[PDB]
């Protein structure tokens, strides 16, 4: 992959703001020190990091992989209804489609009050599995019912020349 | 011509400009020394240390490179000296009458030490902004609302107090705008506060005259990094209305002297690469000349017996050693009262200023 | 012994392995409050209260600078993924009790001071409200003990039947003369580590940017590197309680006084109270540093800052931008739902994750979790550690010495030294990140005075609020 | 009645205990809070000491940016650590689950006000009254009171599984929680639907 | 393939694996070199080391794939040559050819993993003094020692050294030795209009004294000025072999030692010619002098073999590093694992110190990372002296 | 050697930033901090070494009031004393400063105030500048009934018994060339006088000059001072083969100095004479514990500004004769 | 010694350290890597025990950089001798 190179990949407006990204494509982890890309339901290892447009910030991290040696599976509302009318959330000025979203539609399945959060004494079921098996619960201070919205199990720990040879 | 003249170069370029005119026109002198001993070169241009003061010729100064990394001012002042001399040799009628009727002072670099500490390609988006003692030259003048640490500021203060400057403008960098005095406010709030003067409209007119001839400033939108699209109407702005500056040099010039000064932010890249300097010249030349010509507006004249204070507007001005006075004003009727201690005053009313040349009046006390 | 010191000055910080023990000693002066009296106090409808002001003083060390020096804080935040308090030892020694008369001051050897700790939490817990009177950030500073006072249920400026009156003299308290010392040790309960890190991945960018998804979305198409806002995602951003956006560039705000009228507040007991700082949310999106939530951030005060109507230059705003990877922006909506509609205040939903508010060197350390039937993420909104049993309030009073109950007393105050020593546990930073991290550093360039140091007049000032999230982790 | 246990009266239970829970074999259920808070969530601060934290208080001198310290007078503007329960008290003052008005918002009226639009120089700020508020971090609440005539007890995920009554995963001796309060003035007792929140606690 | 850094106590064990392929002689042998610091430390690890330690030194290394364990071969390492292990582990590097200068040394005459133990070496000063050598006194108390302050009213006057006459106070120490270097400005227009790179260079008789003894790059507020050949100049990514532009190279700055060492471009001081005064440009070792060594860098050499001479004075490499009488032997997939003993800082300084941090603001590419075409680049030379000490 | 000492309240219990920029030429520019602490100095010989024992006892803490200067014992007041045995503070000892223990035992001396210097750019500090709060150290507190004590062991320093740096020739048998023609060293653009420089009718600044009793602080006449005597190429560094002697120690001169913690040094013997020590006797810092006056009855967040004017006396343990004034007629060398 | 102090490098491998090789094009700043051909300019670690050439003045735009011959030199760090 990548001819044994780490290639910096990115995308900015010069696509759209919601699709901008920055990351690295590697030519390829028991302590979970790499960006965990599993659980995103993908069909080469590459990861993303913080970006502001097509360019990264100082808080962005670069990982060189050569630098390496639950409850049994079986109601809150976030109303669903293609993109303009789709149910999406907002994070850092970047509208991301809430597909499939909370378990219960334009983007609500796997292929008056309209948004109700958690209340005392209310019960709900999790999305069924068909499909992904697990997902890594993000290492974060707080999470409410850390179950994968896509379904599955929420796992906390799931002649010499100086130039490099081409 | 695209080269940043440094120490020595400055003096060489200024004297080359002086020789680029007729002999007896230009005089290059030093109003003082910087902290590191670099002289504060000042070029005096007029038909005929600094030499005697010519009658009927108002004193105009343009102090540039007052912040170390704001160096477009330095080069445009050097090019202004060269252009004035070249026009006087070539017989440029506009520049001929300008030099005949105005005693133009040019100060290319008030902070040569900061200019030396400045690095090429640094647009300022420290970089020598302060003098080598770390003090800001714009935050060291006595605020209307220690001199030993700023010899450049003390030298400029003595030079101003020794003269009777009528019109001036210090040229800066980091934006493209003409800001007129009262650069601070009594509340000393960061921004927003409007702080007008007694001659607020006259300062507005001077800033308009400079800005309208500038290709970028006339648009009223610098449109530069880290500006939040800070659109300045007409390309002009007030001091505290733009942002607070305690102890600004233009405020001292207005309050502690007869000087009318406006800060000119020529470009938003503080230290542009040499290649762009040529363009910068064409961006400013006319405007600079225009500003000098704007010394010939309002009322001018002499006070003679049959340091006199001229009063119009809570801002009085004093006469020179020759008794000459120059009050910058716009067209309209004004009531000029001349008062000299021990000389019973004279209130000459209905003095009408027309657009363009200043109105003349001679007082006999 | 009157002529022998009770204790010694202990100001230090020992960094041993994953433990940091920060001990800090300060000089305190306690006057006679309310002239040895319990005084009922009472007071727009939003600001009404009823309560009691007690003649008791209380010791406060709930601010981080009371224990961590700026260099200590830098050492803590630059190398650790998290930290939490493990224990504390509190000592109160070298007590002098002096009487002032009309004017001279004389030692009162036989006089006592009453000191106790509300270890059973039977008193109203006034700590954790971000009040003044804490131990000074600078050890050389001598500080005045704040007066203890508590609030109760009110109907306007009048009490109700359930109003509780607490006589602090009803508690068992130790009496100390000039030769006696007080001390107690308290052990913090199991508390989650404070996240002293900023996520290096955003929540909506946790996928592989090289491989398409096997899940289709209504476009039907598969989520891919190009159309990544449409990819299926396992988690949602944290809950949002939208705040009003205020620009530090004062010319970009509306020309109206919207601080209270248009501020974000919560309604309780028919009495609107400003939701300050509210739930933890990003201060602003990227390239938007001039904007802050109207009341959704911690705003500390510079030295000599005015109590009321302090200009922006006299205060320091704290920014929660480093949690923008997970927390939705405070000033901007949570998202769009169908009806389309814009959701501004979003509660908790399954699968959402959110970072807590940052702690600061000048900010609070802990807060008592209210003894309630239920709570969702019982973490203080101003930051810190939520404790069911926090460090007990240490109440101190000058025992009255009389000169119908006796009214005239000897005008008497006390001084002494107070030591608080907190042991904290650290999370070692174990990351395979290649590029250098972002560290907190002092400005290299020359400065008229050293930051976090005394000026020419002997005044210690904190120039900026030092955050805690500088190292990075992955989601 | 033997120590902290009672084997089965209601007046004696509610006048002398902070909570109670059935034992038998019932699973460990949290003690039912049989107490009304003597402090309100917005009044947990010291009414004598100002806050070192500042808050935005001033915007017109033109346009300005003014910050003030929370104090006894500007008490609603003070920074707070907690939020009321999701939108639950029956009624506010001078208008039954009123015991929880200290922590739970009034049922018949809104949870609060959020920001609606994004202000600029030309757009006045807009406010949105939130009627249905879900769970938020740091927000606290009380449960509905039990009554002598009321019920005792009653999926993949649930949030705060409390009925009123006891939330039992697998649905008589009652373990009591003896009140230990140094409140000086006499408490409120039941004297001749009987509630359960008569004794008082601090928040 | 072992490549990671383990921080245990006061030790850091950094292992790295890489994929590999005048008169004198050029041998067919290739020699393994890992004498640059980035061969062992990642930029994150270098930041972690320099932000939290007052010093470090190698303890022992293990090298797995002959070796001249008796140093019978011309030790060619320590001359800052290429062929080192690449800073980026994913890079594949070619083994440099081994050649020596003069004595014929036939390498197959020697018999063809191993472990080497570093000899006890002084800790490298990973700190910059917070005090100046001429400012070690009490700024409140006068000195009881008098100094000649007056000579004419012609007379003889003596004064006590005090806070005001601070430069006249008696002192116990002198700055380090000086070997004056020509000064060159990064602002090109400030320099002379002549090619004085070689003619005016500071050289010893005529090999060039590059970088010479450890002296400060510049004094205060003169970051543009650097000694003509008295500093280490590293190459930015894809820099020219020769005639590189100034923007194509990265100049190191040694001003951190300006508090103890004389400025490289300025004189050591003034002595008496006879009352004539003479200016000393080159100063040898004097009693009571103290001086800091040249800073080591993430890209700089780690060690150098002390020549086996009868005598030497302060045998620390002039390029920076650890002067070793018996350095790691020359080695004629590769894993090198080196252990460093850290010196933990115990500072009671109140204000926060200066740490190495990456710029927060947006950048097109992450610094110390790979670009779009997969080329790893070191944007700046990371120093080692960031924490502060007292003299 | 036991002396009676008095310590006043320095700086009103305030750490004060002090600075001096450009009179006051660049060579005299400094930045630093004056602390409210005094320090004990016994670095003069009249106050090789193997060990010392330091004691600080018989402490009286007296409060003074003005109306009528009335001084009264404050039996409940303490003093904080600590030794930076880890050398974490700027070591200002070894700079030949005043405030050392008097040569005459009967003299009662004033404890000098502790202040330190830091990196400066004129009167202006830099980022590398360090601020040390001496209250951030574990200091033992002592009332009238408490005594302080520690012991220190000197390391193996060579017994007290040529490179050249030419000085200017000055004759005691009388232009102003003391500074212009003096022998100085250049450091960070700051010409500092090389006094007394390396060990070599006296050189301009290459000797130690002591002051007789009742001598002017500045412009003291030659009869009022005592010169010490230690009886082309102008600067000669160390060469292989030269041997030299160290500057002699004197009964009034310093005993030791701290060898700066530096990568390298050549013959780390103090230029003033004495013993170069990597770990010299730790400087002993002593301060009156601040005793606030009566604070208001309403809480104020600001630090207390009114303190009781206080001081503390005590005893300290560790020709040529006396109007009761003790004087040393001449400097006594060792060789 | 079978080697000289200024010939302890590889006559085959270039250096990764640059030295100021050009100053005048007008004025400029050219840097080159020490190599076998330009082996005298190459960086070293040690100095010999006319000792060498030092700089006397501080060169400006007009002041030519005059040099000085060191006839007597004292001990310096990284200096070896036999």
């Amino acid at each position: 992959y990548n001819n044994h190179l780490y290639k910096q990949i990115s995308n900015g407006t010069s696509a759209t703001n919601d699709n901008t990204y920055f990351g690295y494509s590697t030519p390829w982890d028991s302590e979970y020190q790499l960006p965990y890309v599993l659980g995103s339901a993908h069909q080469q290892y590459g990861y993303l990091t913080l970006n502001n447009g097509s360019q990264a910030v100082g808080r962005s991290s670069f990982y060189c992989l050569e630098y390496f040696p639950v409850p049994f599976h079986s109601g809150p509302c976030y109303r669903q209804q293609a993109w303009t009318a789709g149910t999406k959330y907002h994070l850092n000025g970047r509208n991301s489609l809430a597909n499939p979203g909370i378990a219960m539609p334009s983007n609500g399945i796997l292929i008056t009050v309209n948004s109700q959060g958690a209340l005392p004494g209310m019960v709900w079921q999790n999305r069924d599995v068909y499909g992904p098996i697990w997902a890594k619960i993000p290492h974060t201070d707080g999470n409410f019912h850390p179950s994968p919205l896509m379904g599955g199990f929420g796992l906390k720990h799931p002649t010499f020349n100086q130039s490099k040879l081409n | 011509f695209d080269r940043y003249y440094h120490e020595e170069e400055l003096e060489s370029a200024l004297r080359e400009a002086a020789a680029a005119g007729l002999p007896g026109l230009a005089r290059l002198f030093s109003i003082g020394r910087s902290v590191e001993g670099r002289p504060l070169w000042v070029l005096r241009l007029t038909a005929g240390a600094a030499g005697p003061l010519l009658p009927g010729r108002p004193q105009v100064k343009l102090v540039g490179n007052m912040h170390g990394d704001e160096t477009v001012s330095r080069q445009v002042l050097i090019y202004l000296a060269r252009e004035l001399a070249a026009g006087y040799r070539r017989g440029d009628p506009r520049l001929v009458r300008l030099l005949n009727t105005t005693d133009v002072y040019l100060l290319p670099s008030l902070n040569p030490d900061g200019f030396e500490r400045a690095r090429e390609g640094d647009c300022g988006f420290a970089s020598g902004r302060d003098n080598s003692r770390g003090r800001d030259l714009n935050r060291s003048f006595p605020d209307q609302f220690a001199l030993d640490e700023v010899p450049e500021v003390r030298a400029l203060i003595e030079w101003i107090r020794r003269n009777k400057f009528v019109l001036s403008g210090n040229l800066h960098g980091g934006s493209v705008v003409a800001s007129y005095p009262f650069d601070d406010s009594p509340e000393h709030k960061a921004t927003g506060i409007y702080s007008k003067t007694s001659d607020d409209e006259v300062f507005k007119y001077l800033a308009k005259a400079y800005a309208s001839n500038h290709p970028i400033m006339k648009t009223g939108e610098p449109h530069c990094p880290g500006d939040e699209d800070e659109t300045f109407k007409d390309g002009i702005t007030n001091g505290a209305h733009w942002y607070d500056v305690e102890g600004g040099m233009q405020d001292y010039n207005y309050v502690w002297a007869n000087c009318f000064e406006i800060t000119l932010e020529l470009s938003c890249c503080k230290y542009p690469p040499a290649s762009q300097l040529r363009q910068e010249w064409e961006n400013n030349r006319e405007s600079l000349i225009t500003l000098i010509e704007k010394v010939h507006i309002g009322v001018k004249g002499f006070v003679k017996d049959s340091n006199a204070t001229i009063s119009v507007i809570n801002h009085n001005i004093t006469t020179g050693r020759f008794g000459d006075f120059y009050r910058l004003l716009v067209p309209g009727t004004y009531n000029l009262t001349v008062v000299l201690t021990g000389y019973m005053p004279l209130t000459v009313t209905n003095v009408v200023v027309k657009e363009g040349p200043a109105t003349e009046v001679d007082f006999s006390l």
